[PDB]
């Protein structure tokens, strides 16, 4: 079985290793598949950024919450979350969702790439062969391998943690 | 090839550092070589040195040869060739498209995305140009969906909506960080204050539209600067609402 | 399905009740993989529960923060106790990799058997056929003896 | 096109890893056959080395030895070298192996072409080409592995004592 | 759509929150897996309640590590504490595989609640209808009845 086309080599140990090993791909139309891979990269942009925040928390760096709490935070990410007043938590809530809004209602993603919420795709021309510094394919496939990698990595730190201490 | 660059033996330069000398020098630089160039002392020591021609050279002679000459390796290898080639691609490229860097850390950083620079329209307009921060679509239904510029909106509607994003704002700085800040009519205070921004601010935009006439909003007919002067009253007016709901809310809660 | 694997010499048609169709193509290429998953998994179990008692268990820790030389730990059973449950789950993630490595989903040449541990890589020769049942015969008989095993130890302390 | 030996192959990541960065290969060409023979013998006797390691840990062979202490292998060469003992006979034996080498080379290494590098008689090739492959690669992955680790060994176990298999 | 199985008698097409208006079809059609997955695990559910009031609990010992003689188990809401988290784990894991078996995607013959039991196939006797809607009106019947009868068992405190 091969990739549906929309997704195309995109993914895998290689980026031409279609590796859906529960038939998650077939008979779906392409905008699933495009919603599918939006999915995937705004999962990993949100967790490839909250394994960054986890362990700038875990390391110390924890102000703006240093001085919400007025004493020092804690270093643990789930506990410092924790800390933080329902007014700071639902702020985020409002921050995110205003973001996802801003998105969907004034600026929505391009149809055919999805997860082109920043509508990069308006600007750059693609990978071409008279490009002696096309690279645009290979950082979108160090996104994709950096945002699936996170994603599993936020998770072991989330679980880890509440379970273990 | 010229009749000099013929046998050259291995001593003077290798033969991969000759091909490589040839290949970075153009084709019409060739039988006159420029006094700084690397081919004019090539060819000055291509003469004098080979075949019938003098065999030997003293050592001092020869370490100023080594000075003066490149060494294939490192100076003159196929991947410096393949570089320069690759350099010159990218500046043919750049009248068109141009390869966006990042200044990091002061230095910049390539990306691997290439940019559109070239404007759509106007090719030497200085404006036109094309940014992910300015030309992405992101950017465009941005400030297109702004009260300013969405499509559908009455010209006092989008005052109104800048008006109260203002007037929301203005409260803020001014109850605390202000004169009467540790005092129970600080949010007043701060009203009373933004309010007055607001007012100033629309004096001014009323001065704008009196005196330059934007037209940049007018309906048909009508007159000049008729949608900013709309704009602007409407935006005195959302400014006092949105600050009568900032104080509101911080009397409140 | 006449030439595949299980025609040998004494049997070679045994089946009292499966075969439910007698087709079901992809059923029996499903069957045939969990017949060579099944074996090695049980050959590997027969080693792992005759290679301890003779020839004695490994000289070692397994476990140098907690202390679990390789000997004390029970031969059978008993052992998914005292064996670390790190150690546990290093093991259950070698075997997700093993399998999910290549693909299992039905039509790949891995879904058939073949994964690629190409030791003696037979070049496509009549030893490949050969080979394949003799493999595929110690499977059965090694799912039958490692039950058998099972049994022993469940109902009888150790191994034996 | 390649270094022509067999080396590189059965690659993780798929394909064929040619690594040479210094280029050896292309510097030097005629040595090539020089580096194959240098790289399978050392990879050999890091194997052998490593099972020198772990064996007499366990059994300590047969005669005088059976000590305990002498099996340290920071301090077991100096006892069978001193004396004109087995250390000098294992020398001799190394130096007779590698005549019979020199002999079928052709002495001065006047053969070392790039098929009978490390060839050395003994064992037979297996006429299978992809068996003679994997198995080839399987030698060469294991002996230079072999040859990092024992390197490995003899730094850490030397800088931490231990000396024995858990080296940690 | 106002002419499938689900339309009996008592009531006509029965949509009162217009759930149907501009019939969107897919919508309808997994809705209507829905309502018949829903219901068949009521009607098992409805049983699971009812027959282990009447019948004793199962005469055995559920785990036989922990001592469980079905009798510590109360019938009705928390025994989803009793049950053992692994009992859990494999009955969640039982119901997993019935449906990660044939597939029920959109437009696949399980996506209309057709999966391959076919106890009562009544030789087309103008009774396929009969059976069908039997099936959804017991649904409809048999989830309402455990709804009320969770809430007699959660709210009054056990059972019934
Ligand atoms: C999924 C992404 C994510 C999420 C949910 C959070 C969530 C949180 N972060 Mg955080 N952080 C992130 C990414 C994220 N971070 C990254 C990528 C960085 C590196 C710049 C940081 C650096 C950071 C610092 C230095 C601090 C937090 C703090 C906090 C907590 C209070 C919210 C706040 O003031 O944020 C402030 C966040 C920023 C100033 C960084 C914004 C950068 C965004 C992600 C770019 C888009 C909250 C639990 C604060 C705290 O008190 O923790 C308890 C705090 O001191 N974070
Ligand atoms: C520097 C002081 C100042 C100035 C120049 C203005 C200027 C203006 N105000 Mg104003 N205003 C101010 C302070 C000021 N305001 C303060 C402190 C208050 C609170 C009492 C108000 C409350 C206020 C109201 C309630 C209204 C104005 C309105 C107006 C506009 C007529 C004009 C733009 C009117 C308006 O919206 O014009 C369009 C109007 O209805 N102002
Ligand atoms: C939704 C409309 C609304 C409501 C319910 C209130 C409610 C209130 N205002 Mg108020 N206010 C509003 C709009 C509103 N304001 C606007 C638009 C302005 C700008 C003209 C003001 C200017 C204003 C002043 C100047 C004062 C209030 C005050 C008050 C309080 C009496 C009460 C909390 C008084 C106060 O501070 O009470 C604590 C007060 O002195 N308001
Ligand atoms: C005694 C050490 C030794 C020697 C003589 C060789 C020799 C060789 N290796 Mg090799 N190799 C070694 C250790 C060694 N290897 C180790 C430890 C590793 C693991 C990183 C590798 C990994 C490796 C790869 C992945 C490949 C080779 C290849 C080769 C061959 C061509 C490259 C070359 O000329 O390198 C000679 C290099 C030296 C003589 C440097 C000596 C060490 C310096 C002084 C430090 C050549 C026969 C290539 C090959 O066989 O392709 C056909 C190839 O693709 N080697
Ligand atoms: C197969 C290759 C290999 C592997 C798996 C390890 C593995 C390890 N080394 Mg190591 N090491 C290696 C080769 C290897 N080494 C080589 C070739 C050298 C020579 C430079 C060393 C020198 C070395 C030192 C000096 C140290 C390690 C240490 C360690 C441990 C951390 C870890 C068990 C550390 C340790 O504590 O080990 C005792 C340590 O400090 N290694
Ligand atoms: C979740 C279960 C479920 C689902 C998916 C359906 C689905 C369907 N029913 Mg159906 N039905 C159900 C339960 C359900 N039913 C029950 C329990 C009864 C008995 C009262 C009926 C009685 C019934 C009749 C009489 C008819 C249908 C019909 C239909 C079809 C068209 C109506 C529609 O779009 O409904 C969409 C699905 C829903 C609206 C389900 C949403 C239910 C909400 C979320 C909850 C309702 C309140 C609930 C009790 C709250 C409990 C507390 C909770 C919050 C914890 C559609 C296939 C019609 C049909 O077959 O036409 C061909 C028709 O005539 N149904
Ligand atoms: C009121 C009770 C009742 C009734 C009348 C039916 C009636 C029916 N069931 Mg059903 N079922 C019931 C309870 C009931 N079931 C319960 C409690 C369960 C849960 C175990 C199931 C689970 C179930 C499955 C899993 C399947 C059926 C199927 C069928 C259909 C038989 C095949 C057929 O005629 O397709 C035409 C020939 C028939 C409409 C089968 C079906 O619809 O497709 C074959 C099917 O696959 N049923
Ligand atoms: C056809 C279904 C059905 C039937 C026959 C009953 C039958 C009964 N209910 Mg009931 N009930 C049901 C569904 C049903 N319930 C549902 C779906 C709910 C949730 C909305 C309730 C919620 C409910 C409450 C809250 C109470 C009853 C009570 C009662 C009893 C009077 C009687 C035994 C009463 C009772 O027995 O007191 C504890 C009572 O107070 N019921
Ligand atoms: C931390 C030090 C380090 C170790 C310890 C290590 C180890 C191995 N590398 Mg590796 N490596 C780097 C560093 C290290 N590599 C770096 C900095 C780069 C970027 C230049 C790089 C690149 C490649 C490539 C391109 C290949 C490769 C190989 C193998 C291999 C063979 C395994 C097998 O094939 O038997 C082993 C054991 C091949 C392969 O793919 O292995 C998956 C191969 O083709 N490596
Ligand atoms: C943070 C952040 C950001 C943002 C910022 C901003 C921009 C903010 C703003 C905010 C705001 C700025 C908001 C606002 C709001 C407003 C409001 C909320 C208002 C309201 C008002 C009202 C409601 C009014 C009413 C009225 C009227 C209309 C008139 C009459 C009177 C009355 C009162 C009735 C960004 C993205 C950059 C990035 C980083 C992060």
């Amino acid at each position: 079985r091969e990739a549906p086309k929309v997704l195309a080599g995109t993914g895998g140990p290689l980026p031409e290793s279609f590796w859906d090993p529960a038939g998650f791909t077939n008979n779906k139309t392409d905008e699933e598949l495009l919603f599918y891979r939006a999915a995937e990269l705004k999962h990993g942009r949100i967790a490839m950024a909250a394994v960054v925040g986890w362990f700038t928390n875990a390391s110390g760096f924890h102000y703006l919450g240093d001085l919400w709490l007025k004493k020092p935070a804690s270093d643990n990410p789930i506990e410092a979350f924790n800390q933080l007043s329902l007014l700071g938590v639902f702020q985020m809530v409002f921050f995110i969702g205003c973001l996802e809004w801003l998105t969907t209602v004034p600026c929505p993603p391009p149809k055919d790439a999805p997860w082109d919420v920043i509508g990069m795709s308006d600007v750059l021309e693609e990978d071409t062969d008279e490009n002696p510094m096309a690279e645009y394919k290979k950082i979108q496939m160090q996104e994709l391998n950096n945002s699936r990698l996170a994603m599993v990595a936020i998770i072991g730190l989330i679980v880890q943690a509440t379970t273990t201490g | 090839v010229l009749p000099y660059m013929e046998n050259i033996p291995r001593a003077i330069v290798e033969k991969e550092a000759l091909e490589g000398v040839l290949a970075m020098t153009p084709r019409e630089q060739w039988e006159d070589p420029p006094e700084d160039s690397v081919l004019y002392t090539l060819k000055v020591y291509a003469e004098t040195y080979g075949e019938g021609k003098a065999t030997k050279m003293p050592w001092w002679d020869w370490l100023y040869m080594r000075f003066e000459l490149p060494d294939a390796n490192e100076v003159s290898a196929e991947k410096i060739k393949l570089m320069e080639d690759d350099a010159k691609i990218q500046r043919r490229m750049m009248e068109g498209k141009i390869p966006l860097y990042v200044p990091i850390l002061g230095v910049p950083i390539y990306t691997g995305m290439t940019l559109d620079w070239k404007p759509e329209a106007e090719l030497f307009a200085g404006d036109q140009i094309r940014s992910p921060i300015s030309d992405s679509r992101f950017a465009k239904n941005f400030i297109g969906n702004t009260a300013f510029y969405r499509e559908g909106l009455e010209n006092w509607q989008r005052g109104l909506e800048i008006g109260m994003a203002h007037g929301y704002f203005l409260v803020g700085p001014f109850t605390t960080l202000g004169p009467l800040r540790n005092t129970p009519e600080a949010a007043t205070v701060g009203l009373l204050s933004a309010c007055a921004v607001i007012g100033i601010v629309s004096v001014g935009g009323l001065l704008f539209g009196a005196t330059v006439k934007p037209r940049a909003f007018d309906k048909d007919g009508a007159t000049a600067g008729s949608g900013f002067t709309e704009i602007i009253n409407w935006h005195a007016v959302g400014g006092l609402g949105g600050a009568g709901f900032c104080h509101l809310l911080l009397t409140l809660f | 399905f006449e030439n595949e694997l299980g025609v040998q010499a004494p049997v070679g048609f045994w089946d009292p009740v499966g075969f439910t169709a007698d087709g079901n193509v992809a059923s029996f290429r499903r069957r045939r993989t969990v017949e060579l998953k099944h074996g090695r998994i049980s050959m590997l179990a027969a080693m792992g529960y005759m290679t301890p008692e003779i020839t004695g268990k490994f000289p070692g820790y397994l476990s140098p923060s907690t202390l679990l030389k390789y000997d004390d730990i029970p031969n059978g059973l008993g052992a998914i106790s005292k064996v670390p449950a790190l150690g546990w789950a290093q093991i259950f993630v070698y075997c997700g990799y093993a399998e999910l490595s290549q693909d299992q989903t039905p039509g790949s040449p891995g879904a058939e058997g073949n994964f690629g541990f190409k030791v003696l890589t037979s070049s496509d020769p009549d030893s490949l056929e050969k080979k394949l049942a003799s493999e595929i015969a110690n499977g059965r008989l090694a799912m039958m003896a490692f039950t058998g095993m099972a049994t022993q130890d469940g109902l009888t302390g150790s191994a034996w | 096109f390649a270094g022509g030996l067999t080396g590189s192959d059965y690659g993780g990541f798929g394909g064929k890893y040619e690594w040479d960065p210094v280029g050896f290969s292309t510097r030097w060409p005629e040595h090539l056959a020089w580096y194959r023979e240098a790289e399978l013998k050392h990879g050999r006797i890091a194997m052998l080395a490593f099972a020198g390691l772990l064996a007499p840990d366990l059994f300590r062979l047969p005669w005088a030895e059976f000590q305990d202490s002498s099996l340290d292998f920071a301090n077991a060469h100096d006892k069978f070298v001193a004396g004109f003992g087995p250390m000098w006979w294992g020398f001799i034996a190394c130096g007779g192996i590698e005549y019979q080498r020199f002999r079928k080379l052709g002495l001065g290494m006047e053969g070392l072409t790039l098929e009978n590098a490390g060839n050395l008689g003994w064992f037979d090739l297996p006429k299978n080409s992809e068996e003679r492959l994997f198995y080839e690669t399987a030698e060469l992955k294991n002996g230079r592995l072999a040859m990092l680790a024992v390197s490995g060994i003899f730094t850490a176990g030397i800088f931490w004592d231990q000396h024995h298999f858990p080296f940690i």
